[PDB]
């Protein structure tokens, strides 16, 4: 009764180097092998290795599409559709999916907010928020690394890009990392690596630790050794 | 009885070698007591090389290369363009005290090229100092040295690029020759503009600079 | 009228000296030594390493800042010779350079792709 | 009545780039033309420019016989001798000359001393000293230059290289440049060019003016800004 039409985000093109396409069919009907056929503008059938590997409680089978459409073909902005062939309930579900043509490209101006001292005083956990804000293509991919090795994708929570309030064409996302209190207080540098289309380098990273993020104590020590003598 | 064009033969190229002189179609070698870098500057400025560097009065076997000795003695002021401008007044007095010859070594003339472009006057900037074609740095790279480089090749003015065509026109391979090139816009070549020392940079190859004219 | 002795841009230290004419007598004019040092309180010890600890100690050897081993060219009677300007040099520093751009390689994982992409540590100098 | 046997020093083989060797016969006895014939190890007469000297105050005949043998003969370490043939007062003199063989090499630590504040109060004749010390073959050439242009040789006096008191192997040599105090009080840059074998680029240039000298009032400002990651 519900079929997704998940597009290739810029993460799946920038990292995997192939525009992965899917239309996941969930609990539609009792048909033996749900045939997903990715159809282009010309209508020719590309290689679609349909995967049936999900178990549903209603005994209704599932199908996942697969397309190897190149990046230059997707960036031309054509309307794609998996023409799902149905013999049980034979209604052609021509699901429509296309690139938003002519959208502007505004880079994410990323800030890393350290956890508030009220949440620090709980002595239980610390919530580090990454404020990836003001990005126009609205497909964000933020990855966290703890001082060099990347963190688990289920450890952090990435909010969906909602429209930014004070600016019409911008979108903002939150990346909430819930780490322990004793992990934050040791001073491990937590990085916010965000991947996006709109940057020229396509990847930026901001860093906080206990010392950098919050000015609770600034142990600066300045040494001017010579402060005299001849110089030319 | 006057210079009629000189040459620097019997040496490593046309820029370095024993200095000679021509008069009524006789080629005379030059031997002087009063000879300094001023006469070297006049010799390298007349013949076509870049800049005078070193000048000896070196020994040789006297049987080899015994062109007849230029008896007229000159004392060049330094900024004379040609040996016609040098004072060659005394004609007849023999001044060559010892049987030697003068060995002038000039710098090679400046050849500035835009390599990496699509056969226009564009690409990464490459310069030739001694024998190596190398790039320059962009520490403080402005429009004045942009139009200086564009007018060095005689290919119009700069189009003021916005780093896209500057980045996409080659990373550049070779030793970085010039860093911190600060021009003024009125220099006819990049050698007249001040910079750091030749090859004494602080930047890698990824900090190369391209010029689009 | 002040001349700039050094204008070091990755250790922020602008050493200028001016002979300010404090009187009509040219002997009691004091030679100023302006050392303007901008200390980055948020830059780390290794500025090319995002994961480096925050720098707490800033040490400025002004003998090392005033060093000069770009060899100048002097003109002798028969030769132009490169001249060493100092006997000191024959380096870690605390601030980013405006003319330079610094990069860092971070692992980006989408499943198990582990593409080691690069990161512009400063955004303005790489792509103005 | 005296004789000299000057060898080519590192001055005469660097600023002139030709090893000039002469034995200065100084007003010994009235001879018509004192012939001077330099010789090698085999003993053939080197082609020598034999110059008759001018009229001395003591008016006895003198001669300067110079033969500019090139750098290979002096660098090979071959001793020479000018066979001064005497017909009048027939006593032949074998004035021998050879290079220093096997001497050490230590870098000259050249320092530039500005004129003293005691001396500047007399309003004339500021003396700048180029202390060249620590050089082992004891042959040094010091030239004072103004704005890249060399000064007159009468403006400075360079002392002969005396041995260093503390260090036995090294030597030292002064260079007193006397200039007007009004010249030094305008901050005019004085450059001491010193050339020696042990230097890497073979020439060291030290600069001094009133700006380079010891500052009587420092103006240190330490801007402690938490936002300037780059430099101003
Ligand atoms: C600062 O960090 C950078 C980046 O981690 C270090 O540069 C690395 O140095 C090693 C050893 O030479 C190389 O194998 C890496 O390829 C370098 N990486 C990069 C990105 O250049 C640098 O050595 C560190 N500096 C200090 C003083 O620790
Ligand atoms: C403060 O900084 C100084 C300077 O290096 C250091 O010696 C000291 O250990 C630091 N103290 C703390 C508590 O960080
Ligand atoms: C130098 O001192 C003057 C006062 O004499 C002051 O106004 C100026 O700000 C100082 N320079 C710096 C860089 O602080
Ligand atoms: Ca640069
Ligand atoms: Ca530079």
């Amino acid at each position: 009764i519900r079929v997704f039409a998940i597009p290739p985000s810029f993460a799946s093109i920038f990292l995997t180097k192939s525009t992965k396409l899917t239309c996941l069919v969930t609990d539609l009907t009792t048909y033996d092998s749900v045939t997903i056929s990715w159809t282009r503008q010309n209508g020719e059938a590309v290689k679609t290795h349909t995967n049936i590997s999900e178990s549903h409680p209603n005994a209704t089978f599932s199908a996942v599409g697969e397309a190897s459409i190149c990046e230059d073909d997707w960036n031309s902005g054509e309307r794609f559709t998996c023409t799902v062939t149905h013999t049980d309930l034979p209604s052609p579900l021509k699901q429509t999916i296309s690139r938003p043509k002519g959208v502007a490209l505004h880079r994410p101006d990323v800030y890393l907010l350290p956890p508030a001292r009220e949440q620090l005083n709980l002595r239980e956990s610390a919530t580090i928020t990454c404020l990836v804000t003001g990005f126009s293509p609205a497909d964000v991919f933020v990855q966290w690394m703890q001082r060099g090795q990347p963190l688990s994708p289920e450890k952090y929570v990435t909010s969906a890009p909602m429209p930014e309030p004070q600016a019409p064409g911008r979108y903002f996302a939150h990346s909430i990392l819930t780490v322990s209190e004793e992990e934050w207080n040791t001073g491990e540098t937590y990085t916010c690596v965000v991947a996006h289309e709109a940057l020229p380098n396509r990847v930026t990273e901001r860093t906080v630790d206990k010392s950098t993020g919050k000015p609770t104590l600034y142990n600066v020590s300045l040494v001017m050794s010579d402060t005299a003598g001849t110089c030319y | 009885p006057v210079p009629e064009g000189v040459r620097l033969a019997d040496g490593p190229g046309h820029c370095k070698g024993r200095v000679e002189v021509k008069h009524q179609n006789q080629w005379y070698t030059v031997c002087q007591t009063g000879w300094s870098l001023r006469a070297a500057k006049v010799v390298c400025r007349q013949l076509g090389c870049g800049r005078a560097v070193l000048t000896q009065k070196r020994c040789n076997k006297h049987a080899y290369g015994r062109k007849p000795i230029w008896l007229s003695q000159m004392s060049c002021s330094g900024r004379e363009a040609t040996l016609q401008d040098c004072p060659s007044g005394p004609w007849g007095k023999n001044t060559c005290n010892h049987d030697e010859d003068t060995w002038v070594e000039c710098e090679d003339p400046f050849d500035l090229r835009l390599v990496g472009g699509d056969n226009l006057c564009s690409g990464r900037l490459e310069v030739l100092h001694k024998g190596v074609w190398g790039s320059v740095c962009d520490d403080n790279w402005g429009e004045k040295e942009d139009q200086v480089v564009c007018k060095q090749l005689g290919c119009g003015k700069s189009l003021s690029p916005s780093f896209r065509d500057r980045k996409c026109y080659g990373p550049g391979v070779g030793r970085i020759w010039l860093d911190n090139v600060r021009c003024s816009g009125e220099e006819q070549s990049l050698e007249q503009c001040q910079h750091r020392f030749w090859g004494f940079h602080d930047c890698t190859h990824q900090e190369d600079v391209a010029v689009i004219c | 009228e002040r001349i700039v002795l050094v204008d070091n841009k990755c250790k922020c230290a602008r050493i200028t000296s001016r002979i300010i004419r404090s009187s009509e007598d040219p002997n009691e004019d004091i030679v100023e030594r302006n050392i303007r040092i901008i200390v980055p309180l948020n830059n780390r010890e290794n500025i090319s390493d995002p994961t480096s600890p925050l720098r707490t100690r800033f040490v400025y050897h002004l003998s090392d800042l005033c060093k000069k081993c770009d060899p100048t060219e002097v003109e002798l009677d028969n030769q132009i010779v490169t001249a060493t300007q100092s006997n000191i040099c024959d380096e870690t520093c605390y601030t980013y350079d405006r003319n330079k751009c610094y990069t860092a390689v971070v692992p980006l994982v989408y499943g198990g792709e582990t593409k080691m992409v690069e990161t512009a540590l400063t955004p303005d100098a790489c792509y103005p």
